[PDB]
């Protein structure tokens, strides 16, 4: 079966998908990451507060049609600046 | 409370910070995954990243159930913004199969525009208090949280809540770390975090700070804390 999901960036951008039920959210993820053109290591992608991993799937999550994925940008702050 | 390093502890944690492939994982669970890159984030000096505070914050509620202490519930780091933002409704279903008011204790770690900050929901006392390393008040924050408690207890238990006997709270003007480097604002909130899911009054200062980095570097990597 095939099922839409929205993800919804930090910024009010929403971007619809379409997948089969047992597809690694792998493949959303990188699909949405080029796109948007951003970088995995400074985002993180979570379906109710729960993060996803690449080899989770809509079946296993019990994602269905229409669900929500957020996505938010890593958390930090400073930058230590090492001399010498 | 701090402890010394074995050598066999020092080198694993010397190795974890050391070079390397910054995507290579170190350490998985609670469906996070570590990276070397991540953990270099509790080198001295550097700030401490959200996968580092949220992998932390998971253990102790892994402690706590294990050593018998009180029941702890800890929200992501991603909590309190999408509820600043979207309101309740946004993140409604980020306690989906959970009954926060059986929980004893409640975290909730909140990242500031540079600094890492926590509030304590004590739900065994309607109490409400927030931690600042930086020394800053936490109003709207405290205020927007009881609401959301309020809101949650409507939407999942139908019954309301009596924000009239759920009193705010602030840390004194002398728990307030002298130094004040936000480079640190992680290690408070993580470390006041640990003590007061244990009921152990606030005795560490800033000077346990590095220490307290390499010993979470290894409990991170063991996920077990000391």
């Amino acid at each position: 079966d095939h099922i839409n999901l929205k993800v919804a960036g930090q910024d009010g951008s929403v971007v619809q998908f379409k997948i089969k039920r047992h597809t690694p959210l792998s493949k959303l993820m990188k699909a949405y990451c080029e796109r948007q053109g951003l970088s995995m290591r400074q985002i993180r992608f979570r379906f109710d507060g729960q993060p996803i991993n690449e080899t989770d799937t809509p079946a296993q999550l019990e994602m269905e049609d229409e669900d929500t994925i957020d996505v938010f940008q890593q958390q930090t702050g400073g930058v230590y600046l090492e001399h010498h | 409370d701090l402890l010394e390093l074995t050598e066999d502890m020092e080198k694993e944690i010397s190795n974890a910070l050391g070079h390397g492939p910054q995507d290579e994982i170190l350490s998985s669970a609670f469906k996070l995954r570590i990276t070397r890159g991540d953990i270099q984030t509790l080198k001295n000096y550097h700030w401490l990243n959200d996968e580092v505070i949220n992998f932390y914050m998971n253990l102790l509620v892994e402690r706590n159930k294990k050593q018998g202490y009180p029941a702890l519930h800890v929200f992501s780091t991603f909590f309190y913004p999408k509820l600043k933002s979207g309101g309740y409704q946004a993140v409604k279903r980020w306690t989906k199969g959970v009954n926060l008011f059986e929980q004893e204790i409640i975290l909730v770690p909140i990242h500031r525009k540079v600094h890492w900050s926590l509030v304590v929901i004590d739900l065994r006392k309607k109490c409400l208090k927030y931690l600042d390393s930086m020394g800053q008040k936490g109003h709207r924050i405290c205020e927007i949280l009881l609401q959301y408690l309020q809101d949650e207890s409507k939407t999942k238990r139908n019954s309301d809540l009596n924000l009239l006997e759920w009193t705010h709270h602030s840390m004194k003007p002398h728990e307030i770390p002298q130094q004040l480097n936000g480079s640190d604002s992680g290690m408070f909130t993580c470390k006041y975090a640990d003590y007061i899911s244990r009921d152990k009054p606030i005795t560490f200062t800033q000077h346990q700070m590095p220490l307290f980095r390499k010993k979470m570097v290894w409990e991170i990597l063991h996920q077990q804390l000391l």
